[PDB]
């Protein structure tokens, strides 16, 4: 009877290590996204534009290897994977719990990223080169002396100082952003910690076991 | 890999003789412009000053004031000082000032590999809940007498009648430590499965937060000159930190720079042209990543002498080329493409196994 | 617009002369460099995740 | 000294299980080309034609 209580403990013990190391390898497994290229490797993650744009319009013309495929999970995507603003935009990947991706301008993302709740985030580099200018009337007097004063406000670091006024300090979060460090990265306390309450609870119920058990004597 | 010299470039002639992402951004233009060109090296083999003292420009800017050439195709950085003996066309390449480290390896024991699937927080109250069931025994069974008691319950506590009282408290602890040891054992496995390595941090705010990893930039050049002049809050601590350190934190070029990170085993980063940077990333014994976004915004541009005819259809060639993906298309093909190294080919790469020595050091001592 | 080929926005207002100068988040492109003048970036920007 | 070398024998032995555990996982993960898109996905195996 002991020997076969034993070999079934045994293979329970086993069983439970064994199930516990595969919820935690594969929970190691799991790797967040970084890269464009990562979407058109994966599929459970859902990924769209706004339903018009130069950000639509870009993959739909884009010849380019990954940007293609992107383009082509996204034109026949069910549901719609494209919104009507950029606020729907935003706000289905604030409701789908990172399912859904959502594509747009850096400039405005950065943005958004800090503001409340402070549950968004740019991920990866861009996947083009564009930018913002000054436009002036074809063949104007302040052309050339607006095009300089760009280039001067730049060096003068300027241009950086301005946005990260109203990006960055302008916030904020200024929070989110030092939490989002992404420090942690390991096991846990809390499921080891269950197993200290009933530790502790046993060697209560022992410490009343004792005392009782110590009446119990002293009427006999 | 902008303008190389062709492997049999013995044997060729003309623009045959060269061949790069500036080599062939040349023929594009020319194709949307409409003329013929011969590619020309550039005497002096500079990009575009002006000495103080003489007041003449030298390189490509210098050849294109001075009526040598035509049009300058090369990774000329659009500046104020340059725009206004010049004209420069739209950008063909955004670009910066990145960071680079080594690779992102991995290595070492430290009995600290033992501490770490079990936290440090774990492995302290698992010794208060040790002591806590060594003492709580120890009321169970004259000052002398409790020392060695003491001792024998601590006996029974580092591991291995029928007092119903203390009885289930071996029992209970015994459940309790079966549990750590099965969680321990499970997490160890996990890790020995994936057993990834991430490494620092990525953000210039992170090299001026520490000092453990040394940096530095090229001794001469705008990158050097760009931290002094900068006014910003994290870069000029970097500076102060540069402009001070010692022995040397920059290096008299660029490949010694390089040299320098893949030689300090992680303890010195350089600071350099993202666009140089990427490149280097892609190439053997690829031991070198960029980190973090660029630390401000420049750009490349198509040079070419002021009220020149080719000024304006050079400019929207530029921008059509963009438009069209043709530009990030000759970038692939010669960063990546031609490249040799591979980051997202690593990690896709599901291949390894072997026990070494390390980790199980650290029980032995 | 490609029917009546008008052009909108701050970009319209410049092509017929309402307006001396247009300081905003302008995308300076190909279609637009041909009809007005852009400096230099002010800020460069891309596509984003 | 019998705690700390029983101590000590429990790591290596947990060590022990959890690699050997390691080595059939990774012993599963390893695929073999079944199409054609597998020799592009991969590098390892080099490939050519006449
Ligand atoms: O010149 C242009 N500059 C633009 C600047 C921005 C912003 F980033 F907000 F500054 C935006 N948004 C990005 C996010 O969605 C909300 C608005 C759109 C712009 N568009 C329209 P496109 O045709 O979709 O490119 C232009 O034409
Ligand atoms: O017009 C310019 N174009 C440049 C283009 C490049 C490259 F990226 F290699 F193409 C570089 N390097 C970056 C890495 O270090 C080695 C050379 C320097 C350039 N400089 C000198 P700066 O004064 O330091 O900017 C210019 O002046």
């Amino acid at each position: 009877v002991g020997g076969v209580w034993w070999f079934f403990t045994l293979i329970i013990i086993s069983s439970y290590t064994a199930n516990l190391a595969a919820f935690l390898t594969v929970e190691r497994m799991v790797s967040p996204i970084e890269s464009a290229e990562d979407l058109s490797k994966q599929t459970e993650i859902a990924y769209g534009t706004l339903d018009s744009g130069s950000t639509k319009e870009f993959f739909r013309r884009s010849k380019i290897a990954v940007f293609d495929k992107m383009w082509t999970y996204m034109r026949s995507a069910e549901p719609s994977v494209f919104v009507r603003t950029t606020a729907e935009g935003v706000a289905r990947v604030r409701k789908s719990k990172g399912k859904y991706a959502y594509l747009l301008e850096s400039t405005m993302n950065e943005y958004i990223e800090q503001r409340k709740p402070c549950d968004t985030m740019k991920v990866g580099g861009n996947l083009d080169s564009k930018g913002y200018g000054i436009a002036t009337p074809k063949g104007s007097s302040l052309g050339t002396p607006v095009n300089l004063a760009v280039l001067k406000l730049s060096e003068q670091g300027l241009l950086d100082k301005l946005k990260n006024k109203w990006w960055y300090d302008k916030g904020e979060c200024g929070a989110k952003d030092s939490g989002s460090k992404e420090k942690t990265s390991a096991l846990s306390l809390s499921n080891v910690a269950g197993v200290f309450y009933i530790l502790v609870g046993g060697l209560g119920l022992a410490m009343l076991v004792a005392l009782i058990e110590f009446c119990y004597k002293s009427r006999a | 890999p902008y303008v190389m010299m062709k492997k049999n470039h013995e044997m060729l002639e003309g623009n045959e003789r060269y061949e790069g992402y500036c080599v062939d951004l040349a023929a594009e233009i020319a194709k949307h412009c409409g003329f013929k060109y011969k590619l020309t090296i550039v005497g002096d083999g500079k990009y575009g000053a002006r000495d103080a003292d003489t007041k003449i420009w030298n390189g490509m800017v210098g050849e294109l004031v001075y009526g040598k050439a035509d049009i300058a195709i090369a990774p000329l950085t659009i500046t104020l000082v340059r725009e206004e003996v010049i004209d420069f066309s739209k950008p063909f390449m955004s670009l910066g000032i990145s960071i680079m480290i080594k690779k992102p390896q991995k290595s070492k024991p430290g009995v600290f590999s033992f501490l770490d699937p079990l936290a440090y927080e774990i492995w302290m109250c698992i010794v208060f809940a040790y002591i806590g069931v060594s003492v709580v025994l120890f009321l169970v069974s004259t000052n002398e007498f409790g020392i060695f008691n003491s001792l024998w319950f601590s006996l029974g506590a580092f591991m291995q009648p029928r007092s119903l009282s203390g009885r289930i408290v071996g029992g209970v602890w015994w459940f309790f430590t079966l549990i750590i040891i099965s969680s321990y054992t499970a997490n160890l496995a996990a890790f020995l499965t994936v057993e990834r390595m991430v490494s620092p941090i990525e953000s210039a705010e992170d090299l001026s937060k520490q000092t453990e990893i040394a940096y530095g930039t090229l001794d001469s050049g705008s990158t050097k000159e760009f931290f002094r002049r900068s006014k910003i809050a994290v870069f000029d601590k970097m500076w102060t930190y540069m402009r001070s350190a010692e022995p040397s934190v920059f290096v008299r070029t660029t490949a010694e720079g390089v040299a320098r990170v893949r030689k300090s085993k992680g303890k010195y980063a350089y600071l350099l042209e993202s666009t140089m940077n990427e490149y280097i990333e892609q190439r053997k014994p690829c031991d070198t990543m960029k980190v973090g976004g660029n630390l401000d915004s420049k750009g490349y541009g198509i040079a070419t002498p002021k009220g020149s005819s080719l000024g304006t259809p050079v400019n929207l060639a530029v921008l059509k080329l963009s438009e069209q993906g043709l530009l990030d298309k000759l970038k692939n093909k010669w960063w990546y493409d031609k490249g040799e190294c591979g980051a997202k080919d690593s990690g896709s790469k599901e291949k390894t196994s072997a026990l070494s020595l390390s980790n199980v050091a650290g029980v032995f001592y």
